[PDB]
């Protein structure tokens, strides 16, 4: 399994989790409810900032296991935001998951993480055919 | 209570827009049940 | 496995897409590549900013207006950014998965879309026991 | 068989207790978290500021009774600040318990509270041999 | 078998101890006495600052002891102050005794050292039933 993280700053909108065994690893979720007027209609807007930070150490050069060799740790920030209406939450879920498949086919399976972006990499829409 | 916040309510009202939101203040519902004796039977009588 | 969009603007940095039937939905992808001096060593950091945008109309007023009285569209947008050393990509991919889990375990499988934060929501880190 | 109290004002940093029967006495605990560089390495620093207050008017000049409650109230404050790296809690706790009997030597067994100093007192460190 | 300390610096108010083997560790005690007048009463106010500080090396990285790798040092400081009148000192010790177990439950027994505040901690007051 993976180490569960406990809340640090418990608030009605912000909850910040951190690994007890490694306080560097954090994952905070910030949320903001609002009543929004767009046109001839009232909609509620829910914004969720989902950011996870890991202070990963520098990669170990070549293939030495060694032992007591410390290298400076670099941050790894992965932040997402969600915007939409609660009455459209069910259809937002589909967009969220198809966003996942679009990203991973471009980043996880793809090599955009290395900086190489692929124009021909096929990506998929939300609504079904 | 079911409070709702109207986004930038102050900015909208400053711009001149009118903002209306539903609300439900906290309530208080109570019932008193008072026991009462019932004269199930009464027949004998006496004079004073 | 639904309808695939096709690209609209290809560039060395930003590549955007759009569904031919509905040009409203887009999937932007921009990269910023930098060199970071962590310590006595130089590393390349890339900021992959991914945006998914779709215009979704407000729900119908209980089916009393209906026929071609089209109301405006909301802004169902999901922005996600990923930053980190390209040398630690593989482990950065791993935390990307647990980022999905942490988001899904409280938002997709939870009511975070509604807006109620869950202090007891089970959230784990990338590391394994 | 002491009298437990319940928290009276809670916050992400500050939590205040107070005894319901006697609201004067409080055990207010604050906590501050920071991260620092020492050996170009990250150590998470935690500062715990614990305060206990009590107001118990009882000088009681010799042995009168009855109308001898006119005597004013006096304040008793006992405050503790604990600071250190979170990574060293296991060995920091040993410092706490060592700090306990250390002050007890001066305060509990000794008469330092009256205002006295005893350089001949037995003060011992946490490190053993 | 803990190593004991003996005084270094003597002063009218402040006395400090230090370990001959390791001079980094110290335990100081500074006292302050004031003349306090209230209605038909004289109070002997004493404030004793009790500072115990260690210079503990930073945690060596796990999985290796090896040839000495000198980690830096950080200061683990534990400081307390006792404020109150001299006459009621004897019954003040119990409050100080309560302050021991009160903190021990929150910090030593609990995980408040990491920064985990527990509003459900079972803490009691000086007065009993």
């Amino acid at each position: 399994a993976n180490k569960p993280m406990q809340p640090i700053t418990s608030t009605a909108n912000k909850i910040v989790w951190s690994d007890p065994t490694r306080l560097s690893t954090t994952f905070s979720a910030s949320l903001l409810r609002q009543r929004v007027k767009v046109g001839i209609a009232e909609l509620n807007n829910v914004s969720g900032q989902y950011v996870s930070v890991y202070k990963r150490p520098a990669p170990k050069p070549e293939g030495c296991a060694d032992a007591c060799v410390i290298m400076p740790n670099e941050n790894q920030s992965i932040r997402t935001v969600i915007s939409g209406s609660a009455e459209n939450l069910a259809t937002l879920k589909a967009e969220w998951e198809t966003h996942k498949r679009n990203v991973d086919t471009l980043f996880a399976s793809g090599n955009a993480g290395l900086g190489f972006l692929d124009p021909t990499a096929a990506i998929v829409s939300s609504d079904t055919t | 209570r079911r409070p709702v916040s109207n986004g930038n309510f102050q900015q909208r009202v400053k711009a001149g827009d009118i903002v209306v939101a539903p609300y439900t203040s906290d309530g208080k519902i109570t019932v008193k049940l008072v026991a009462g004796q019932k004269d199930i039977s009464s027949t004998p009588d006496y004079d004073y």
